[PDB]
């Protein structure tokens, strides 16, 4: 099958700037190469097909060009619409195949995360539960590594991480992680401890709690 | 008493001639003043004109060439009289008229050609099996009525030329059949393959070797054919003197003139033989299909009888196209050509079974009427052409022929010939309206008017400017 | 208007199969092709087959070949994706596509039809409350919705009143059952100074539990 | 009548080029009316075959003209593990041109089409393919919409239905009022013969280069069938629209068959949706019946008019003898729903072979009394076989049975003057409108002036 390699993954840009999106076929495909577009938490629109060809209804700040197994998808003077995700597909040959996709992100000055730890509540304990949780919020650039430590020492297993899309509001980005044990375990220790490693510090961010100490 | 001729009181003896055909003239001196000139020829004489002096012409009808009927067409070197008499003078004068008679017998033994045009489409793949012996078997059953046969054959398709020859892909070109599991001949037009000859076997061992193509529309190509097989005279290769039968075989309707336009060709056909060396109508690809009359006339002057020997799915078809080419028969040909030999011999007998006096030349103040004796000895008015006759037998035609008036040209000519027939009845027509008087008139007599007049066949005429 | 209308999301369980509609508006169904493609999160987007529904015929990618049945029919306006056998990883979003003019593209598309395969019962969510540890001029509260299913849930704060400042985090699915946060941030003299409250609403299991947040 | 048969202005093409097979008069978006030319044999680039259109401004003089150009290339396009390929060598473009409004059409009927998958094929074949020009603008497009991507083994499977692989688009052509491109495919559905329509407007919206196969959506082809009458009858090779269902809402379609019914030939009417209104049968086999049609209003009384041409009629004489001459038939439209009766008129003609009509042009109203008025080709006719066209005046009862005027070829023998013709347009604007009349032939055109009655 025809490989489609779409760069880059994502690209951090401001509106009004002039973009351009690559895909790159293992072979020749002869511009049968189409582009799409979807919204967030929505369906795809056509871009672009054979190519060059705009979709009727697209804007013609849109544009597709390249031959052989190079070709690009140039998106001039960002619209706040344009912000989406976008994926070529070539139908030179069944299977018709698809790039991997393209995320355009808002691009904003860097901020430190607003870390909080929680303990298990009460009612979850009684049930024979403990889940520590640990929030990261408002944050940028996206990039970020949580890791959590019980009594000092890394544990990985029982992790739960989730993400947000950029904030609507100012561009950020925020990650909840939960770490779940048993009653039984979360008693064997003592400290927990959830480190946030970003861009905007060398040292990581690290908030932590003591067991029944409080 | 007095009559026409006296009361319409003329003033030559050309005139009197034209008055009607009983009238005389009297050229003579010695007649008295009150008695007329023109008179019937009894009262001329009995008002003591000279016998010498009267001028009254008789139509007539002698015969100059009278040939017998030939019992056989067989031997000779066409000898052979089919048609009796062959040449006789008529003398007519004005309003007059005459008759004759002509017989016509169908003669037994007479040479016949058969060139056999067959589809050769891919359905026709069991019918060419089934006539690799049609030679040697035609040729025992026409025995019986001929001792000078001479059998051809021929074979079309289609014109080769998309869209109704596969061009795709390379190897389709050398084999159309090769999508399916067999080797088909290359899409060709129309070959000439056999000339007619009357040494049967190679009628059967060319037959032997023919083989099918295929094309992709069911109509055919086989008017461009016919058309070939028609006008090309020494390639075929009809003999003057014999029964020319062109049996066209097929199972499928047949393309006609501006059915070309779909392969884009669009020049008209021109009638004319383009059959080569090499056997294959060259003009198949840039030429478009005949159309009927074109065929009707071709046929007709090369005195083809064109036989339809299809199939039952289009029996009416080429039974409706045949009305529109008249002397065409049609027959019933099975799936295979099993039955041909019959259809072919029926086909020769329903061919001579009839007589079509036809008249060519005929001048326009002349008017014929005839009538016929078919069957045994029955007269048929106003009839001219019996049917249902057998070899052998004999018909006979009663003419007469009227003239309107006295035309300028005072000697023609004109034909009586039946539809096929090589051989004719000449009529060689004279219209005697003048007077023998005249040959000896006097310009300038001194018996008119002081030379102001002349003086011919007894009378004073008004000379030449009054 | 060219619309390809798709049926409403499915829910079924492992080895059972499922027959997805997409039904066209305002043009006949019979004019192009039209493809089905599958979309994950990480695997990205996957081409499936396409039918021409003029005559029925079929094309596939080799890997779709056993699980998907694609058919069309005419009379309705309709063509359709069956799915057998079904397995977690055909848990995914699934598009009707068509082409505008060239006969290959991929232009006009469904709105897509949600397809999850699981095991699991309905199950209602386990609200618990968040409240920090026992100092700065922010606070930040909680709320953790666990081993429900199946989706989605409804989560407010004080009944949507307290609306800006929060952070509700997608579910993550957890051995078959869906887990679920929601975070808040106000001012230090806001609270305990005045009742949070975190309300959740499962309608699957229709359940609407509230659990006020108080300190440690 | 009044048609000045003594200063004509000839245009010409290239040698071999049939110059003037085709043409229309053609207004541009300020109403200078030119004359389109096809020339369907004219020389491509590889020195091959290919058919050309030219545009020649009126000039009392006449002259050469300028070429309207179209890409003359073959193309390929490796889509959807597929081959498409075009061959537009001998494709003939030119055999057929039409204007409507500042947009010209100019057809190849027998452009070639193929498809190879792997080892299979769809076949090589005439699909046949129109070209569309704008040429103030220099917009182009293509319309071809019996191209396919189905392999040649599917149609042996289905008995070859549904089969547009031999249609020869472009056969024939014409566009209504509306800006609806209507062609005539005679080769459709195994030579039955069909026809497609689409909008101008939508053609040029929906054309892309290099694409070759793209859906027109809002286009319309009629039906294939199974009745043995329609085999190889031709149905489109010769097409026209016109008013006859009395709603002037809808626009009719007139399609010539003239093989239709084992060679009975046929013409019939049609609505919008290709169902069949009336149907015009053939007097004689083999007579081409439906080989040209025309629709005019001849006896004035606002109701269009049927005329059909039967250029090989065999007209019966003495002594039980055909002679093929050629008839033109008049159907005059009854007043409101009823069925076109008996024929009102026959013209027939006179020279052997002479192939009356052949063509039959509306001339509008040329003596300007009131009624539309005709000219029938007999591009064989006249005492010479030189070929003659022949202008029949409308009355209140239909046509002259007699012609009114014959303009004799000004061309030598072979010709074929007359084979195509158009009127009803003042080119001169002199107020009376004018004649032109192809004689691919000589690879020219003559244009005959009307001027006032004398
Ligand atoms: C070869 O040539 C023959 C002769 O022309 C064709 O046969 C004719 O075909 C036409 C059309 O199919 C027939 O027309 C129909 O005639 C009927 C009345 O005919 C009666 O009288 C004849 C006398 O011989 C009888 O044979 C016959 O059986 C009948 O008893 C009408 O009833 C028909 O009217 C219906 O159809 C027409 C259109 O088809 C409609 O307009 C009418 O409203 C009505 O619905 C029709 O008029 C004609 O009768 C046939 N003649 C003969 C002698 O059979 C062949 O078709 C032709 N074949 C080929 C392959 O070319
Ligand atoms: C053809 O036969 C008719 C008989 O029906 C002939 O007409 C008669 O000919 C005789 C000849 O003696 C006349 O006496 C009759 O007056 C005719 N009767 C008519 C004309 O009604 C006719 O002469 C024959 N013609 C030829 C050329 O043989
Ligand atoms: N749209 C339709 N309803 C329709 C009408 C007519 C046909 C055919 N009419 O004829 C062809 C059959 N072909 C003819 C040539 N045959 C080879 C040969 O004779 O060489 C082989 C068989 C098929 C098909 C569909
Ligand atoms: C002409 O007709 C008469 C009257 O029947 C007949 O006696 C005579 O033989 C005919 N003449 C010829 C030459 O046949
Ligand atoms: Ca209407
Ligand atoms: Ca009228
Ligand atoms: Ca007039
Ligand atoms: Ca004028
Ligand atoms: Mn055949
Ligand atoms: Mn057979
Ligand atoms: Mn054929």
């Amino acid at each position: 099958d025809i490989l489609m390699t779409q760069s880059p993954s994502s690209m951090s840009v401001s509106l009004g700037d002039t973009v351009s999106i690559t895909c790159h076929a293992s072979q020749g495909i002869s511009s049968n190469i189409g582009w799409l577009q979807q919204k967030p938490g929505k369906s795809f629109m056509g871009l672009i097909y054979y190519g060059t060809n705009l979709v009727d209804g697209v804007p013609s700040r849109f544009s597709g060009s390249g031959s052989g197994a190079d070709y690009s998808l140039t998106i001039s003077s960002l619209d706040s619409e344009d912000f989406a995700d976008y994926y070529c597909v070539q139908y030179a040959q069944l299977p018709y195949t698809f790039g991997g996709g393209t995320k355009l992100e808002i691009k904003r000055a860097d901020a430190a995360p607003t870390v909080s730890i929680f303990p298990p509540s009460s009612e979850q304990l009684t049930s024979g539960g403990a889940s520590v949780v640990c929030f990261l919020n408002n944050f940028y650039p996206k990039d970020i590594n949580v890791k959590w430590k019980i009594d000092g020492s890394e544990r990985q297993n029982g992790v739960l991480n989730s993400w947000t899309d950029q904030d609507s509001k100012d561009s950020t980005y925020s990650m909840s992680s939960t770490l779940t044990l048993t009653k039984d375990e979360y008693e064997r220790h003592n400290s927990y401890t959830c480190e946030a490693t970003h861009k905007t510090s060398t040292s990581p961010i690290v908030k932590s709690f003591n067991r029944n100490e409080c | 008493g007095p009559n026409i001729c006296t009361t319409r009181g003329v003033s030559s003896c050309q005139q009197c001639l034209a008055v009607s055909p009983m009238c005389a003239w009297c050229s003579d001196e010695a007649l008295p003043l009150g008695s007329p000139r023109c008179d019937l020829k009894e009262n001329l004489l009995k008002d003591n004109c000279a016998p010498e002096s009267i001028e009254f012409p008789v139509s007539e009808a002698r015969v100059l060439e009278d040939r017998p009927l030939s019992d056989k067409g067989s031997g000779d070197s066409s000898q052979v009289t089919q048609v009796s008499p062959q040449r006789i003078a008529l003398r007519l004068r004005p309003d007059d008229s005459k008759n004759f008679s002509i017989q016509v017998r169908q003669v037994e033994d007479y040479p016949v050609d058969i060139y056999y045009l067959m589809d050769l489409s891919y359905s026709m793949k069991d019918d060419l099996w089934s006539i690799q012996n049609l030679g040697t078997k035609l040729a025992t059953q026409m025995r019986k009525l001929t001792s000078n046969l001479r059998i051809g054959f021929g074979a079309f398709v289609d014109k080769p030329v998309s869209p109704y020859m596969y061009i795709s892909p390379p190897e389709a070109l050398e084999n159309p059949c090769y999508d399916m599991k067999t080797t088909c001949l290359p899409m060709f037009g129309y070959k000439h393959v056999l000339t007619l000859t009357d040494q049967v076997t190679r009628f059967n061992e060319e037959v032997k070797k023919q083989s099918v193509s295929r094309n992709r529309d069911a109509p055919e190509g086989g008017f461009d054919a016919i058309m070939q097989a028609t006008v090309c005279d020494e390639k075929i290769g009809w003999r003057n003197d014999a029964s020319h039968l062109l049996v066209f075989t097929t199972d499928a309707k047949t393309h006609i003139a501006l059915d070309g336009r779909l392969a884009g060709i669009v020049q008209p056909n021109d009638g004319q033989c383009h059959v080569g060396s090499d056997n294959h109508y060259s003009a198949s690809t840039t030429m478009d299909y005949p159309s009927l009359g074109l065929m009707t006339e071709k046929l007709s002057q090369k005195n083809i009888n064109l036989i339809f020997a299809v199939t039952e799915n289009v029996v009416n078809l080429y039974q409706n196209y045949s009305e529109l080419i008249p002397g065409t028969t049609v027959g019933v040909l099975s799936m295979d050509s099993s039955n041909v030999l019959q259809l072919i011999v029926d086909a020769y007998g329903k061919i001579r079974s009839k007589v079509e006096l036809e008249v060519r030349d005929l001048p326009e103040e002349l008017s014929l009427s005839f009538n016929a004796t078919c069957l045994n000895n029955e007269v048929i008015p106003g009839l001219k052409s019996c049917m249902g006759l057998k070899i052998g037998d004999t018909v006979s035609f009663s003419i007469e022929a009227k003239v309107r008036g006295c035309p300028q040209e005072k000697e023609k000519s004109f034909t009586i010939k039946p539809v096929g027939f090589k051989d004719s009845l000449i009529v060689q027509v004279t219209f005697d309206c003048d007077c023998a008087c005249q040959a000896q008139a006097e310009p300038n007599s001194h018996r008119c008017n002081n030379g102001n007049g002349t003086f011919e066949c007894g009378v004073c005429r008004c000379g030449p400017g009054w | 208007e060219v619309q390809l209308q798709q049926s409403g999301a499915e829910l079924v369980k492992p080895g059972a199969s499922v027959k997805l509609s997409c039904t066209a508006s305002g043009f006949n169904i019979k004019d192009t092709y039209v493809h089905w493609v599958k979309q994950r999160p990480e695997q990205g987007l996957e081409w499936i087959g396409r039918i021409d529904p003029a005559n029925g015929y079929t094309k596939y990618d080799p890997k779709f070949q056993g699980k998907a049945t694609i058919t069309a029919d005419t009379s309705s306006n309709t063509a359709y994706l069956q799915l057998s056998s079904l397995t977690s990883e055909d848990t995914a979003v699934y598009y009707c596509v068509r082409p505008l003019y060239d006969y290959y593209a991929m232009d006009y598309w469904g709105q897509g039809t949600s397809v999850t395969v699981s095991s699991a019962k309905t199950t209602a969510p386990s609200v618990y409350p968040l409240a920090p540890v026992c100092t700065g001029s922010s606070v930040t509260l909680g709320c953790l919705v666990k081993g429900y299913f199946p989706e989605p849930v409804t989560l407010t704060w004080n009944s949507g009143s307290l609306s800006s400042g929060v952070h509700t985090f997608p579910a993550v699915l957890q051995s078959d059952l869906y887990t679920l946060s929601s975070s808040v941030t106000v001012t230090s003299s806001t609270w305990p100074s005045q009742s949070i409250t975190c309300n959740v609403a499962h309608p699957a299991s229709s359940t609407k539990v509230d659990k006020k947040i108080e300190p440690r | 009548l009044n048609l000045d048969p003594v200063q004509l202005t000839f245009y010409a093409g290239p040698n071999g080029s049939q110059f003037g097979f085709s043409l229309d008069f053609h207004k541009d978006s300020h109403g200078r009316v030119a004359i389109v030319v096809g020339a369907p044999r004219t020389l491509g680039p590889s020195q091959e075959e290919t058919g050309g259109v030219f545009l020649c401004p009126w000039r009392a003089e006449g002259g050469q003209c300028p070429s309207l150009l179209f890409d003359l290339r073959d193309e390929t396009r490796n889509v959807g593990s597929q081959t498409l390929q075009t061959f537009k060598a001998r494709q003939g473009l030119g055999a057929s041109v039409v204007s409507w409004s500042d947009v010209i059409v100019a057809c190849a009927p027998w452009q070639h089409w193929n498809v190879l998958e792997k080892t299979e094929e769809a076949e090589k074949t005439p699909v046949g393919s129109c070209f569309l020009a704008q040429p103030e603008s220099g917009r182009r497009a293509e319309y071809s919409p019996c191209r396919g991507n189905t392999l040649s083994r599917i149609y042996v499977e289905n008995d070859f239905s549904w089969d547009k692989r031999y249609c020869e688009a472009g056969f024939s052509s014409v566009v209504t009022q509306a800006g609806e491109l209507v062609l005539g495919a005679p080769g459709g559905y195994y030579f039955l013969g069909l026809l497609a329509q689409a909008p101008v407007a939508d053609i040029f919206s929906s054309y892309r280069p290099g694409i070759l196969l793209w859906h027109v959506s809002s286009q319309s082809l009629s039906f294939d069938s199974s009745n043995p009458e329609y085999f190889d009858g031709y149905w489109g090779y010769s097409v026209a629209v016109g008013e006859f269902d009395g709603d002037l809402n809808t626009t009719e379609y007139v399609v010539g068959a003239p093989t239709w019914s084992w060679t009975l030939g046929a013409v019939e009417i049609l609505d919008s949706y290709y169902q069949r209104l009336h149907r015009l049968r053939g007097e004689q086999m083999a007579s081409y019946f439906g080989h040209s049609v025309a629709v005019t209003d001849v006896n004035g009384d606002g109701r269009h008019d049927l005329l059909v041409g039967a250029p090989l009629y065999m007209e019966s004489r003495a002594d039980r003898k055909l002679a093929e001459v050629g008839r033109v038939y008049l159907f005059l439209q009854p007043r409101g729903p009823h069925a076109l009766g008996a024929p009102s008129l026959l013209l027939t003609g006179t020279q052997l072979y002479g192939r009356f009509g052949s063509a039959i042009a509306p001339l509008g109203d040329l003596d300007r009394d009131g009624y539309n008025d005709i000219a029938v080709a007999a591009p064989y006719g006249g005492p010479s076989g030189r070929g003659q066209v022949l202008v029949f005046l409308g009355q209140s009862e239909g046509l002259r049975s007699r012609p009114s005027q014959v303009l004799d070829s000004p061309f030598p023998t072979g010709s074929a003057f007359g084979f195509s013709l158009r009127g009803a347009v003042d080119i001169d604007d002199n107020g009376y409108p004018d004649l032109i009349v192809g004689a691919y032939g000589a690879n020219q055109v003559a244009v005959y002036r009307a001027q006032p009655v004398v």
